[PDB]
RNA sequence: GGUGAAAAGAACCCCGGGAGGGGAGUGAAAUAGAGCCUGAAACCGUGGGCUUACAAGCAGUCACGGCCCCAAGGGGUUGUGG
RNA sequence: GCGUUCCCGAUGCCGAUGAAGGCCGACCCGCGAGGGCGGCUGGAGGUAAGGGAAGUGCGAAUGCCGGCAUGAGUAACGAUAA
C-alpha cells in the first residue's frame, strides 16, 4: 500500500500560518517565512515573560523613590528603614500607596526613619 | 476599608467587596471561607494601621466560587538541531470574593 | 530507477549549465522516476509451530466450550441441501441467529443447506482452524467432526 | 492583579536659573525634571515631565579648563568638514546651546526623548519673555 | 439595485485596463462616458463599451432609470494568460505572456428627496 | 541575463509604492458653445464645429 | 481524465462587430454553463475597520494607552516604552 | 506517543435529517504531535473499541513537475532606402 502526503501537510502548514496571522511581509503568508518568525517569537515571549517580572520591579522602585524622596529620603534609605522596621509590606508592588492613599505611604515613611533616627 | 493580604506567595489590596485569582488553595470546596493574612491597615475611620507583617490577629474574610482554570501562552523553546513546544501550560487559578476586613 | 520505461543519457553537461547536477530521468528524485523502496512481490507465509497449531485448535474449542457455546449435533433432519429445512432445523436446535454460527460437519448436504445464511460459517471437519472458530459466536459440530477433531489431538 | 496607569495629567511649568551652576550637575537635574522622575505617577511609556524654563545661560559655570578645552565636535557637515567648536565660543555664539547639548545629552535616545527636549525651554536670560505660569524651583 | 456587466477575457493587461478604470470609479455615467470619449487609451474602448452594456441591463432589465445611475464599483481581474515563445540572441528563447483582462462595471441609482 | 541585477525581490509595498505616481489624469473638457457637448478645450468639435466653423455638415 | 440522474447543453429579448455579459428558461443544485465535480496555496483585485508622511529596521515580543465589531471578558489594529 | 495508506473487526455501523475533502472558530480535551464540538462549503462515501501491515509526516538536496511572482509598464519591437 501506498500512503501519499495526502492531506496531512497542507493541514500542518495551516495550522503554523495560523499562528502567524498579523506579521508583515510573507511571515504572515508564507508556510516557512511564517514559521522562521515563529521560532523567534517564542522565544522572545519567553525572554520576555521573564523580562516582564524585571521591568515592573524597575517601574515601583521608581515609584517609590519619586514618592518618598518627597518626604526627603533615598528609596535606599526608606528600603533600609522598612527592611529594620519589619513590613513584608509595601512589596515593591504594593507602593502604589504611594499614589493612592499617600497619608499610608507618608505613615510607612515615618516608620522607616523611626528606625532609623 | 482596605487591606494588603498575602497569599500565592504574592500580596493585594483586597477592598470591601471583589476579586481576582490567587492561586490554587487546598480550600477544595468552591462553597467555603478562608480567611488570610493582613499585612497593613488600611486608613479609614476604623483605622490607617501598617505593622512588621500585621499578625495582628486581623484576617481578611473571602468566601470564593473557583475551578483549577487555565489560559494559554504556549512555551516555544528554539535553537539550531532543537525545537521543543511540548509546553502548552495554563496555570492552576483559584478565584474569590472577598467578604470582610 | 532500473525497471523504469526510460532511457539513461544523461540529461546535462552535469558542468556549467548553472542547473542541478543530474543523470538519467528515472532516478528518483525525478517524478517521471522510478520508485526508490518500493514494495516487490513477496511471500508472507511461514511456517507456525504444528505444535502451536495444535495447542491453538484446542485452546480455542476449549474457550467456546467453557462458555457454553460448544455444541454437538446429530439430528440433522435437513436434507437434499435446503435452506428452508436447515432453517426450520436450527430453530428447534436453539440456533435462532441472534448469534454467529460456525457450522462444523462433513456432510455435504448440511453445508449447502447452511450456506448462504449470513449467520452460518461453514466447514468440512478437516478445515476446523481457530481463526473461524474465533470468528463466530456459537460453534456447531456434528460427533462426526468432533472426532476428527478429537483425532487432530487427543 | 492590580496595575498603576495615569489619565492625561496636566503639566506643570518650571523656572530655574541655574546662572552660578555648574552645568551638567545642574543639566543632569533638568533632565530628571523633563521626564518626569520626580513624580510618582512615572510612567515611561508616556512623557509627563515639567516644562522647565531656564534663564541665564551664559553665565554657567565650568570646572577646570575648557577655554578651547572643551570642543564640540558636534558637527560632521558631509563631505570632508569636522567642524569644531571650543566652548568659550558657544557661550561667545549662541550660549544657549551649551546648556542644550548638555541636556539632550542625557535624553533618552527615542521618539519620546526627542519631544521631552522640546519641552525644554532654555534662554541666556533673564527674561524669558515667553511664561505665563514661572514656578522658580532651585 | 445594482446593475453588473462583466467582459471576460478581454485581452487587453489588466495594469493597463485598471489604469482606466480606475478613471471611471464612481461617477455619473454621464461624466463616465465623457471620460472614457477623451481618454487617450487602448483600455478606453473595452471598458467604456462594457460600461454601455452594463447602462443597457440597467434601464432594460431592471427598470432602473438612466439619467440617475453611476458607477457603484468596478474592477479588472486577471484572466488566464496566453503564453508565447519570443526568440532571443546566443537561441535563448523567453516566453513572453499577453495577459487577458475580466472588466467588470457595476451601476447603481444616485439620489431623489 | 547580465551585469548589473536586482539583489532581492521587491515587496509588494515597494512595488506599489513605485506606482503612487502612475495614476491617471481624467481628460480636460468643456461645454462647446452651440452644442450641450463635451470636448477638449481649444479643439473643433464634430458637430458645433465652429460659428464660422469648418467640420462634418450643418443646416 | 470527471457538467448532470437526465442535454433538460440555455428558445426568446436586451447591450455588443464579435467575444462577452444581462434578463428569460432547464435543473435538487448553474460561484454544476461546457477544458463545467470538489476547487487548498502562492499570486492579482475590489470594499471595509485600525494605522501611517521628525523616522532607524531579522520586522518580532512584553506593558500600557487610543480607535473599531460583544461585555467585570474577548477579538482586530498599533502610538510610545522595554 | 500522535497522524497517513491498507487488512481483520464488516452480510456490521455512520451517512441526503448530508461521507470524504475544503473554509472558519476567541470553544472543549491533550505537555505536545493531535483529538473533538460548532458554523459555512461540499455532494457519496466513511469506517469504533482492539489488533495486523507499510510506498507512512518535507523547508532546504544550484533537488524534481507545476503554478504564480520580482526586475517593469522597464530593455526591446531585427538594418538610418523615408
Ligand atoms: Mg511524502
Ligand atoms: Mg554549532
Ligand atoms: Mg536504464
Ligand atoms: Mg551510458
Ligand atoms: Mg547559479
Ligand atoms: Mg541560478
Ligand atoms: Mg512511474
Ligand atoms: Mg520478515
Ligand atoms: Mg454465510
Ligand atoms: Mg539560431
Ligand atoms: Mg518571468
Ligand atoms: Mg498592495
Ligand atoms: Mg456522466
Ligand atoms: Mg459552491
Ligand atoms: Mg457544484
Ligand atoms: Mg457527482
Ligand atoms: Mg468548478
Ligand atoms: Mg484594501
Ligand atoms: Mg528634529
Ligand atoms: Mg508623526
Ligand atoms: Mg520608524
Ligand atoms: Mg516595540
Ligand atoms: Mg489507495
Ligand atoms: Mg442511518
Ligand atoms: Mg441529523
Ligand atoms: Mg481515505
Ligand atoms: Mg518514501
Ligand atoms: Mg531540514
Ligand atoms: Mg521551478
Ligand atoms: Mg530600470
Ligand atoms: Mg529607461
Ligand atoms: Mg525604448
Amino acid at each position: 500500500p501506498r500512503a501519499k502526503t495526502g492531506v496531512v501537510r497542507r493541514r500542518k502548514h495551516k495550522k503554523i500560518l495560523k499562528l502567524a496571522k498579523g506579521y508583515w511581509g510573507l511571515r504572515s503568508k508564507s508556510f516557512r517565512k511564517a514559521r522562521e518568525t515563529l521560532f523567534a517569537a517564542g522565544n522572545y515571549a519567553y525572554a520576555h515573560r521573564k523580562r516582564r517580572k524585571r521591568d515592573f520591579r524597575r517601574l515601583w522602585i521608581v515609584r517609590i523613590n519619586a514618592a518618598c524622596r518627597q518626604h526627603g529620603l533615598n528609596y535606599s534609605t526608606f528600603i533600609h528603614g522598612l527592611k529594620k522596621a519589619g513590613i513584608e509590606v509595601d512589596r515593591k508592588n504594593l507602593a502604589d500607596l504611594a499614589v493612592r492613599e499617600p497619608q499610608v505611604f507618608a505613615e510607612l515613611v515615618e516608620r522607616a526613619k523611626a528606625a532609623q533616627g | 476599608m482596605f487591606a494588603i493580604v498575602k497569599t500565592g506567595g504574592k500580596q493585594y489590596r483586597v477592598e470591601p467587596g471583589l476579586k481576582l485569582r490567587v492561586e490554587k488553595l487546598d480550600a477544595e470546596p468552591g462553597a467555603t471561607v478562608e480567611l488570610p493574612v493582613l499585612l497593613l491597615g488600611g486608613e479609614k475611620t476604623v483605622v490607617g494601621t501598617p505593622v512588621v507583617e500585621g499578625a495582628s490577629v486581623v484576617a481578611e474574610v473571602l468566601g470564593h466560587g473557583r475551578g483549577k482554570k487555565i489560559l494559554v501562552s504556549k512555551f516555544k523553546a528554539k535553537v539550531q538541531y532543537r525545537r521543543k513546544k511540548g509546553h502548552r501550560q495554563p496555570y492552576t487559578e483559584l478565584l474569590i470574593k472577598e467578604i470582610r476586613g | 530507477r532500473g525497471e523504469v520505461a526510460y532511457s539513461g543519457r544523461k540529461i546535462w553537461p552535469q558542468k556549467h549549465t548553472g542547473r542541478a547536477r543530474h543523470g538519467d530521468i528515472g532516478a528518483p528524485i525525478f517524478v517521471g522516476g522510478g520508485v526508490v523502496f518500493g514494495p516487490k512481490p513477496r511471500d508472507y507465509s511461514y511456517t507456525l509451530p504444528k505444535k502451536v497449531r495444535k495447542k491453538g485448535l484446542a485452546m480455542a474449542v476449549a474457550d467456546r466450550a467453557r462458555e457454553g457455546k460448544l455444541l454437538l449435533v446429530e439430528a440433522f433432519a435437513g436434507v437434499n441441501g435446503k435452506t428452508k429445512e436447515f432453517l426450520a432445523w436450527a430453530k428447534e436446535a436453539g440456533l435462532d441467529g441472534s448469534e454467529s454460527v460456525l457450522l462444523v460437519t462433513g456432510n455435504e448436504l448440511v453445508r449447502r443447506a447452511a450456506r448462504n445464511l449470513p449467520w452460518v460459517v461453514t466447514l468440512a471437519p478437516e478445515g476446523l482452524n481457530v481463526y473461524d472458530i474465533v470468528r463466530t459466536e456459537r460453534l456447531v459440530m456434528d460427533l462426526d467432526a468432533w472426532e476428527v477433531f478429537q483425532n487432530r489431538i487427543g | 492583579m492590580k496595575t498603576y496607569v495615569p489619565k492625561q495629567v496636566e503639566p506643570r511649568w518650571v523656572l530655574i536659573d541655574a546662572e552660578g551652576k555648574t552645568l551638567g550637575r545642574l543639566a543632569t537635574k533638568i533632565a530628571t525634571l523633563l521626564r518626569g522622575k520626580h513624580r510618582p505617577d512615572w510612567t515611561p511609556n508616556v512623557a509627563m515631565g515639567d516644562f522647565v524654563v531656564v534663564v541665564n545661560a551664559d553665565k554657567i559655570r565650568v570646572t577646570g579648563k575648557k577655554l578651547e578645552q572643551k570642543i564640540y565636535t558636534r558637527y560632521s557637515g558631509y563631505p570632508g568638514g569636522l567642524k569644531k567648536i571650543p566652548l568659550e565660543k558657544m557661550l561667545a555664539t549662541h550660549p544657549e546651546r551649551v546648556l542644550e547639548h548638555a541636556v539632550k545629552g542625557m535624553l533618552p535616545k527615542g521618539p519620546l526623548g526627542r519631544r521631552l527636549f522640546k519641552r525644554l525651554k532654555v534662554y541666556a536670560g533673564p527674561d524669558h519673555p515667553h511664561q505665563a505660569q514661572r514656578p522658580e524651583k532651585l | 439595485m445594482e446593475a453588473k456587466a462583466i467582459a471576460r477575457y478581454v485581452r487587453i493587461s489588466p495594469r493597463k485596463v485598471r489604469l482606466v478604470v480606475d478613471l471611471i470609479r464612481g461617477k455619473s455615467l454621464e461624466e463616465a462616458r465623457n471620460i472614457l470619449r477623451y481618454t487617450n487609451k487602448r483600455g478606453a474602448y473595452f471598458v467604456a463599451k462594457v460600461l454601455e452594456s452594463a447602462a443597457a441591463n440597467a434601464v432594460n432589465n431592471h427598470d432602473m432609470l438612466e439619467d440617475r445611475l453611476y458607477v457603484k464599483a468596478a474592477y479588472v481581474d486577471e484572466g488566464p494568460a496566453l503564453k508565447r515563445v519570443l526568440p532571443r540572441a546566443r537561441g535563448r528563447a523567453d516566453i513572453i505572456k499577453k495577459r487577458t483582462s475580466h472588466i467588470t462595471v457595476i451601476l447603481g441609482e444616485k439620489h431623489g428627496k | 541575463a547580465k551585469h548589473p541585477v536586482p539583489k532581492k525581490k521587491t515587496s509588494k509595498a515597494r512595488r506599489d509604492a513605485r506606482r503612487s505616481h502612475h495614476a491617471l489624469t481624467p481628460p480636460t473638457l468643456v461645454p462647446c458653445p452651440e452644442c450641450k457637448a463635451m470636448k477638449p478645450p481649444h479643439t473643433v468639435c464634430p458637430e458645433c464645429g465652429y460659428y464660422a466653423g469648418r467640420k462634418v455638415l450643418e443646416v
